[PDB]
């Protein structure tokens, strides 16, 4: 239904802050805000957000509150001051995935009809993208309930814009991994990636703590996948395989091989090239 | 009587008035307080714009209620 | 203070011109606030096409102090 | 209400002028390259409101004085000689005042008003119909009071030409209008070009006598490559009139 | 830090931009254009250009105020 | 004036939906919830009106606002059907006054309840010296049918206006379908 | 120095011309009577 | 390469067209389509250079 | 009295706002307020910006009812928590930075009830990637312009470090306002998570490419990096000649091969040492 959706770093940013401006309560408090941007082309796109007050209470926590006047008036304010901008749907602080998304989706459908979440992270450690987005999905369908309703994550990355690559690209000033070469993806994904595989594998251990001992629900749909991923493990090291891939470096090498033949020519080019500023200067100058 | 100004400021002016007295009257005890013309001005009372061709009685502007200010915004 | 005012700004060095051609344009699609603008294309009455005596050409959106009715290309 | 145009004309003094140019391509999304009647050629931004797509290369937009900006699309211009050329005749004068020439006012109909109502005829045959055609004769004979029974049919694709106000001590404003009357007659498809007194404009050639004649011969070259080169000179009829045709360019 | 100096000259390449022609260079990094103003100009240029994209007869860019190669 | 923000719970339970009160039981406590939201804003401006529910879906109907419109066009065919569930009618009116602009204000509720409540009375009790810990005054105005000398209100009003609050009242239902105008004429003479 | 087109009555408001630049509205100064100003007649005009 | 933003808005330098020279250390240079310009010389340039 | 080492300290977060609603309607001068937290006669931080509907012309631009402004505050107060107008800002299109005859008009509105209403001005055009060009001004009194007497009173060295530019010069700087010299206010609240969440990608080079054409590729550099070395086998053939300076204006409307002869060597390195390696590990990982 959607393809993918696209977030500013704004709007990224545009939590954070609010993220201190509550965070003097100390206890516990999610922020949880609407979330605006106009979907074109079938991309989701995010540009602009604020946050609405809400509270919790632990006890019987199916209690939640949106004063929508503060919705009305400042969407009305903000479809004044952009009326390109609309709302796309909302979002939460979402470390773990709390229960009242469940029916804060349902309780403001009746603006989008699409309307997605958006889970971002306020304290960033991980290997992967720390901005994570569901759709709503229904069913009346195969074993749990008669009304049925789970999300599903579409996939997220964070867009760029022509006004705000000046600002990031001004606001980072820090450590950074420019001029990619041979070295750039040795870091991005040969260091690293192997390393972002581990929390998958590790990921998957960790629902495998039920052997015997956690919780109740066993399988039923998640083993499909698993089972298919031992069958769907490579082919072994006997075929050719092991001739085409002999084959190949037989051939990627040869390239390697006539362009570092070219390097030393160039730069013994270069020997002679200050061997005639060395030699007829010292008698010329002194 | 006395009224409240609150401007966009964080801060409270204080005036003596009476429940006659025109908007413009009004506005020119702020030029007095403060040195700002009254077309510099805007007054909002509970989100209603005044004028100053009426007084605070026909906006029922009474003793001490909260105004707010806001100037005029005109770049270039 | 309109006329004082208006006779500030009728100050006569007045680069004379002639008009090429009397609009009839439209209101645009969309327009937003924010970035609002009262001088381009909220009425259709009336913009024109002008050509100086330096051989230069330009357009305005409000014509100024004389109406629309008695002028013509 | 003498008071609120008082404030309307405080209204007014804020607005500034906007240079007139010309697109002629698109270099990216943004970058454009423009062109001014003043002069240079200018590479120049947009609104991000305003429709980046639609600048094709060839239409007249406005820009900004201070920042040169493209602040707005417009159409395209119709040079107030032609419009005080266009329309400006109410002469009502009819088929019934003019005698005792009706072979030739059949003729004359036959290029002008058959085809431009019932063109399946021709196609089913397989013959194009004419371009135009001339009058020429003796002097008083009704050459121009036969144009004047067509003019009171029309009244706004009909145009008119003395065939001397097109000509001025300038350097190319002699034949910027006859590119820009043509240009009108494409626009407003059922019309008809009259061109009174050609022998001003017309003559034959030189063997370059003076100089007046150099920049005249290209004002007519150009009116003889815009009638049928690389065009099709469709429901464009033209009508010529003169005292003598001796005069004439045989190209012509 | 070089290559960070490196697209930092380009804010001379904003937007008020003109329009010349390319016509001979004296030496190294000095060139002559002719503007679309008719008057020609002994111009400085911009480092970052490969000059190997230089005079068949070149249209070049030039800066509003000081009208250098850009 | 005096700082509070009154707010108003209707009852659309299932048990309320009968012809026994003269117009309909919806419209004559509506025009009871009408005239008090005329008596709070006249005596004092900074009072918003809105309405919560106590119903098995504790929604947000209408929006705690100064406006009676949405109010006056929501209670209108507002389909009073619904399992009543006033366990989490505490959590769902307390937990709205906290959502409000100013904390300054005394936060003053009133209850209409007209159905059979399945409350645990140990469980109100609980919530009932948590609201000593919110220090939350609550008038609770009985209407319609309902368990008759109302088992667990009285218990939880006693509760609720003890350690010196002294102050709260319960308001019983007559088991009569007469005019309820009067019914209400002694919350909005006094206190 | 110019050349003038015309004046007109009621006001000063003489029509000036130069070589190749435009026309302008203009007016005297305080030095010259609105005598010797009559039309078709060549005059000094200061640059501002 | 970070002088130049401090560099190039030096304005641009004019091209003329030497007629002659003359007494006391100047030039008659004229320009494109405009006027004849005299003009003196810098240090660093002879006169019978030019 | 003021002592020229004023150090307004902004923020991280309001400057995304700044530039995003002075681009999106960047030839119009758009503009808006500046929500701040004052500290003392020294420094000045501003946290929160907001604009709001404008209208415009050419050379001026306007605001609209006040309506719009006392709500948007009181909403800031109850979500968050309030805050004061520190000042206001401005965007000049494509200009540079001052204060124009309108601009310092609604300045001196502005100046009264706070003296130190910071005035700002953006431009979207400017700013590449690097420089920001940002430069916020505040006004001096033009009664001490008539006085000839020299304001502000330098008493730290820190006012007179960047120099102002030429264009700024030309207009009111410095004869009505001047400069105040910035930095950023920044923290690991902030710093950190623009950094380790703008750049990242997941699977871009645990993947193999197009593995029949990227040998294909390795041909369709190669094929013609034989003529380009054949100008190679030709350009150092024409030296031992015409003094090498005059090798570099000359060679200006031709390729040279020496500078294009390393320029695919880089390219048909890394296209394949990484997509040799990045093979060499699947065999290993996977079984
Ligand atoms: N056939 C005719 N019937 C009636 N009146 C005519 C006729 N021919 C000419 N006239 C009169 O002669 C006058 C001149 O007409 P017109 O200008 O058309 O002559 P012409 O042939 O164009 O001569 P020229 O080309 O020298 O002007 C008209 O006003 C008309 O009244
Ligand atoms: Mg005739
Ligand atoms: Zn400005």
């Amino acid at each position: 239904a959607v393809q993918k959706v696209v977030v500013h770093p704004l709007v990224l940013l545009s939590v954070v802050d609010h993220f201190n401006r509550i965070g003097k309560v100390g206890n516990q408090k999610r922020v949880v805000g609407v979330l605006l941007g106009s979907w074109q082309k079938k991309v989701l796109d995010v540009s602009n957000s604020f946050a609405v007050p809400f509270d919790e209470d632990d006890k019987d926590d199916s209690v939640w509150f949106l004063d929508h006047d503060y919705l009305e008036n400042m969407y009305g304010m903000f479809k004044k001051v952009n009326a390109r901008e609309r709302i796309v749907g909302w979002y939460h602080t979402g470390p773990k995935l709390h229960k009242n998304d469940i029916a804060i989706n349902e309780l403001m459908k009746r603006y989008c009809p699409n309307s997605v979440l958006v889970i971002i992270d306020v304290k960033p450690k991980d290997l992967g993208l720390p901005t994570e987005a569901y759709i709503s999905v229904e069913e009346v369908h195969d074993d749990g309930t008669p009304t049925s309703k789970t999300f599903e994550h579409v996939t997220s990355e964070i867009g760029a814009e022509e006004a705000e690559e000046v600002g990031v690209e001004h606001l980072l000033r820090d450590i950074k991994d420019t001029t990619v070469g041979t070295l750039s993806q040795r870091i991005t994904n040969q260091v690293h990636g192997l390393k972002g595989l581990n929390s998958k594998l590790l990921d998957i251990r960790s629902y495998l703590e039920k052997v015997a001992t956690g919780k109740l629900p066993i399988n039923h749909q998640i083993i499909y996948q698993l089972q298919d991923v031992f069958n769907l493990l490579p082919d072994v090291s006997l075929q050719e395989f092991v001739k085409a891939f002999y084959l190949k470096t037989n051939d990627q090498m040869v390239v390697v091989y006539l362009a570092s033949l070219i390097r030393s020519v160039v730069a013994l080019h270069n020997l002679i090239n200050n061997k005639i500023a060395n030699r007829d200067a010292e008698k010329k100058e002194g | 009587m006395q009224i409240f100004v609150k401007t966009l400021t964080g801060k409270t002016i204080t005036l003596e008035v009476e429940p006659s007295d025109t908007i413009e009257n009004v506005k020119a005890k702020i030029q007095d307080k403060e040195g700002i013309p009254p077309d510099q001005q805007r007054l909002i009372f509970a989100g209603k714009q005044l004028e100053d061709g009426r007084t605070l009685s026909d906006y029922n502007i009474q003793r001490e209620s909260t105004l707010h200010l806001v100037l005029r915004l005109r770049g270039g | 203070e309109n006329s004082e005012k208006i006779k500030v700004n009728k100050t006569l060095p007045y680069l004379v011109s002639n008009v090429i051609e009397l609009l009839d344009v439209d209101p645009n699609d969309q327009e937003e606030d924010g970035a609002n603008i009262d001088l381009d294309s909220q009425r259709k009455g009336k913009c024109a096409v002008i050509k100086t005596s330096t051989r230069q050409t330009y357009f305005l959106p409000v014509i100024g102090l004389v109406d629309a009715e008695k002028l013509k290309p | 209400k003498q008071y609120e145009k008082s404030e309307n004309d405080l209204k007014a003094l804020q607005s500034v002028g906007q240079i007139v140019g010309e697109v002629l391509k698109q270099l990216t999304e943004e970058k454009f390259i423009v062109k001014a009647t003043n002069g240079p050629r200018y590479v120049v931004g947009c609104r991000r409101q305003l429709d980046k797509s639609k600048l094709k290369p060839g239409t007249r937009v406005a820009l900004d004085m201070t920042t040169l900006t493209i602040m707005r699309y417009l159409p395209r211009e119709v040079d107030p000689l032609v419009y005080n050329m266009s329309h400006e005749d109410p002469g009502n004068v009819s088929y019934s005042e003019i005698g005792g020439l009706s072979e030739q006012i059949r003729e004359l109909r036959e290029v002008i008003e058959l085809p431009l109502t019932n063109p399946e005829l021709f196609q089913r045959v397989g013959i194009i119909p004419p371009k135009g055609c001339l009058l020429y004769g003796p002097p008083g004979t009704g050459k121009t009071l036969l144009a004047r029974a067509v003019a009171s049919q029309l009244d706004c694709n009909f145009l008119k030409v003395v065939s001397s106000s097109i000509v001025d001590k300038y350097i190319g404003e002699s034949a910027r209008l006859i590119r820009e009357m043509f240009n009108y007659a494409r626009d407003h498809q059922p019309c008809i070009i009259f061109m009174d007194e050609i022998d001003a404009i017309g003559g034959r050639r030189f063997s370059e006598g003076t100089s007046a004649d150099r920049e005249i011969q290209r004002t007519l070259m150009e009116l003889l490559n815009q009638m049928d080169g690389f065009d099709t000179l469709h429901r464009v009829k033209m009508i010529m009139a003169t005292n003598r045709p001796d005069t004439l360019d045989p190209a012509l | 830090e070089f290559l960070h100096a490196q697209e930092e000259v380009k804010r001379i390449q904003s937007i008020p931009l003109v329009i010349g022609q390319f016509l001979e260079a004296v030496d190294q990094n000095t060139a002559i254009v002719g503007s679309t103003t008719g008057s020609n100009y002994y111009v400085r240029i911009l480092s970052t250009i490969d000059r190997e994209l230089l005079k068949p007869n070149a249209s070049v860019a030039l800066h509003k105020h000081s009208n250098a190669l850009v | 004036m005096v700082l509070e923000s009154t707010m108003v719970c209707v009852d659309n339970s299932e048990y309320m939906r009968n012809g026994d009160f003269l117009p309909t039981r919806l419209q004559a406590q509506q025009d009871a919830v009408n005239i008090v939201c005329h008596s709070k804003t006249r005596s004092n401006p900074e009072n918003n009106v809105g309405l919560i529910t106590l119903a098995n879906d504790c929604e947000v109907l209408t929006t705690l606002t100064p406006d009676t419109g949405r109010i006056l066009s929501k209670l209108h065919t507002v389909q009073p059907k619904g399992k009543i569930t006033f366990c989490t009618g505490i959590r769902v009116a307390h937990l709205a006054l906290k959502h409000r602009q100013g904390k300054n204000h005394k936060m003053r509720i009133i209850a209409f309840v007209g159905s059979p409540v399945e409350d645990n009375e140990k469980d109100l009790v609980k919530l009932a010296k948590r609201l000593k810990k919110e220090k939350v005054n609550v008038d609770i105005i009985n209407f319609g049918e309902e368990e008759v000398n109302t088992e667990k209100l009285t218990a939880f009003v006693n509760t609720l206006n003890g350690k010196d609050g002294t102050g709260s009242h319960l308001v019983t239902v007559p088991p009569g379908p007469s005019l309820a105008d009067a019914l209400i004429s002694s919350p909005i003479l006094a206190g | 120095c110019t050349k003038i087109i015309n004046a007109d009555s009621e006001d000063p408001k003489y029509i000036i011309n130069v070589k190749q630049f435009a026309k302008f509205v203009v007016d005297l100064s305080d030095q010259v009577a609105p005598t010797d100003i009559e039309e078709g007649m060549r005059v000094g005009v200061d640059r501002n | 390469l970070r002088e130049e933003l401090q560099l190039l808005q030096e304005q641009g330098s004019y091209v003329g067209e030497v007629v002659r020279a003359m007494d006391k250390k100047k030039v008659l240079v004229k320009v494109h389509p405009e006027g004849k310009f005299v003009v003196d010389v810098d240090k660093n340039i002879d006169i019978n250079d030019v | 009295a003021v002592d020229t080492a004023e150090q307004v300290y902004i923020s991280s977060l309001a400057l995304l706002k700044m530039l995003k609603h002075g681009r999106a309607g960047v030839p119009m001068e758009v503009m808006g307020l500046m929500l701040g937290e004052f500290v003392d006669d020294y420094t000045v931080r501003v946290i929160d910006v907001f604009a709001m509907p404008q209208s415009g012309t050419g050379v001026s631009v306007e605001a609209v009812d006040p309506v719009f402004q006392a709500k948007m505050l009181d909403m800031l107060k109850q979500t968050g928590r309030p805050e004061m107008v520190v000042g206001w800002y401005h965007s000049h299109p494509g200009f540079g930075c001052w204060l124009s005859g309108v601009d310092i008009n609604t300045q001196q509105s502005f100046e009264a009830l706070s003296e130190r209403a910071v005035a700002v001005v953006v431009d979207p055009i400017q700013s590449v990637k690097g420089k920001v060009v940002i430069d916020a001004f505040r006004l001096i009194n033009a009664n001490m312009m008539v006085l000839g007497h020299e304001p502000r009173q330098t008493t730290s060295n820190l006012g007179h470090l960047n120099k102002p530019s030429i264009q700024a010069l030309i207009h009111g700087l410095n004869r009505h306002y001047y400069s105040i010299t910035i930095n950023y206010r920044k923290n690991e609240l902030e710093q950190k998570m623009l950094l380790n969440l703008h750049k990242k990608s997941w699977m871009e080079g645990l993947t193999l490419q197009d593995y029949s054409e990227h040998c294909k590729h390795n041909e369709s550099v190669v094929k013609e990096m034989l003529e380009l070395a054949k100008n190679y086998n030709k350009a150092v053939e024409e030296e031992d000649k015409m003094t090498p300076e005059q090798l570099a204006i000359k060679n200006v409307g031709k390729q040279d091969p020496k500078r294009h002869l390393e320029e695919h060597v880089d390219v048909l390195m890394t296209s394949n040492i990484v997509q040799c390696l990045a093979a060499m590990l699947d065999t290993v990982v996977f079984k």
